[PDB]
Formats: C-alpha cells, structure tokens, sequence
C-alpha cells in the first residue's frame, strides 16, 4: 500500500475565476428579487447631535413591528435542519463567496439618518471565510477539536 | 386620500398563450404598508454660510502666522549687509 499524507494544494487555487462579477449574475439578470428587504445596509456621516435622545430619535422610528422577521438571523436547533426548511436559510445561502445581498443604493454610505425605500444594483464583496462554512449541518466534537 | 378612479374592477381570465394588448401593470410588494416609512431628509446643521465662516476664521488665522514668517525672514538681507560689510572693511583695512 502507499501514502498520501500532507503536501499539494498550491499551484492551485490562488486560483482567478472565483472573484466573479461580471457573467454569471448577468446570466441571471430581469426579475424582482424575493421577499427581502434592508434588514439594514445604508451608512450614514455623524448625527449633528450630542449621545443621549439618542436614545429618543434612533428606537422610536424603530417604532412599529413588521409582520414576519424572515431570513437572517436564526440561532438554535441540531443539524439536518439543515435539512427540510421550515426555515430560511438558503436563497441568501449557496456558497459563499459569491453571496449577494439585495442592496440598497450602493447606498452612497455614509451621509445622514431619515429614510426612504429600497433599490439595489448588481454585487461584489469577499466573505474570505470558509470554515464554519455556510452552514446549517453542525456539532461540538471537530473544531473544540482543532483544540 | 385616495386617489380618483371612476372604474372598480373588470375580468377576462388569464390564458398564458393568449396574452395580447402587452400592457405593465403596478407592481406592488407583499408587505403591509405601515412600514414603508416616512419621508425624512434633514439638513446638516453646519451650514453653508457656517462653513465660511469657520474656514475665513482659519485663513485669517493663518494669514498671521504667514505674516511672522515673512517678517522673521524678512531681516536676513539686513543681516547679510550688517555682518559682511565691517568683513569687507576690515580686509580692505590690509
């Protein structure tokens, strides 16, 4: 029998075609993008104002509920629940590193605070991360493991 | 509040191959209204004319020390004809 222990993966992915943005989001331009909306993504500039009502202006325009707060940010079940969804998870979630939000005027962050309603563009930025790799699979013996 | 439309509503179904007349309807979210939340732009409290005055504040402060520069390197010429003429002299006095 024979080894393949420790040594090859790098004249290899260094790799050119995984940073994407130009074709493969075009191929799939024309729609209206699902249910989703902020949760948050515009940026703002200051707020000609001082820390305290604070307080006053920031939550109570934070002021009445939607109806269904829908898909991201769940925390706790086991594991093939990544498996049949009841629940989100997966159309904002397929890879990540192509992985692109709905999107709100580029928003011309940072400026002010009062609002208006949402229009994005087209998409591009790098969630260089892979190893609680996009998810909903998971348990607690091989990462305590890596200690 | 609501807008003027002398026409309720009208129905002749929706048959996928025989789509003709192509006209665009409204197209709407599937989210309550109350959400869609006010219109607020509110202004900078630094103003046009605040900003001149700060920034002439600044130019006339600078402007000073501009000035001392000037005058401070404005009496090397009298230190060169003050400090090399009694030179000259005295190697003229050989």
């Amino acid at each position: 029998l024979t080894q393949l222990t420790l040594r090859d993966a790098m004249g290899t992915i260094c790799h050119s075609s995984l940073l994407d943005v130009e074709a493969t989001l075009v191929a799939l331009r024309q729609q209206h993008l699902d249910r989703q909306c902020y949760f948050g993504v515009y940026v703002a500039e200051g707020t000609e104002d001082t820390l305290d009502v604070q307080m006053g202006r920031f939550m109570e325009t934070w002021a009445d509920m939607m109806p269904h707060h829908p898909h991201w940010v769940n925390e706790h079940l086991t594991i093939l629940q990544f498996i049949a969804p009841s629940n989100p998870r997966l159309r904002f979630e397929l890879n990540p590193a192509f992985d692109f939000f709905v999107a709100p005027g580029d928003v011309d962050l940072p400026g002010p605070q009062r609002p208006p309603e949402a229009m994005p563009t087209v998409n591009a930025t790098l969630r260089i991360i892979n190893g609680n790799i996009p998810v909903p699979l998971c348990p607690i013996s091989f990462r305590d493991c890596r200690g | 509040m609501d807008p003027y439309c002398p026409f309720d509503a009208l129905d002749v179904w929706e048959h996928r191959r025989f789509i003709v007349a192509d006209s665009r309807n409204f197209i709407t979210p599937e989210f309550p209204r109350d959400f869609w939340m006010s219109p607020v732009f509110n202004l900078p409290r630094e103003t046009a004319a605040e900003q001149v005055v700060v920034l002439q504040a600044q130019r006339t402060a600078a402007a000073a020390a501009l000035e001392n520069a000037a005058m401070q390197a404005a009496e090397l010429p009298v230190d060169i004809e003050r400090r090399l003429r009694p030179i000259e002299r005295n190697v003229h006095e050989i």
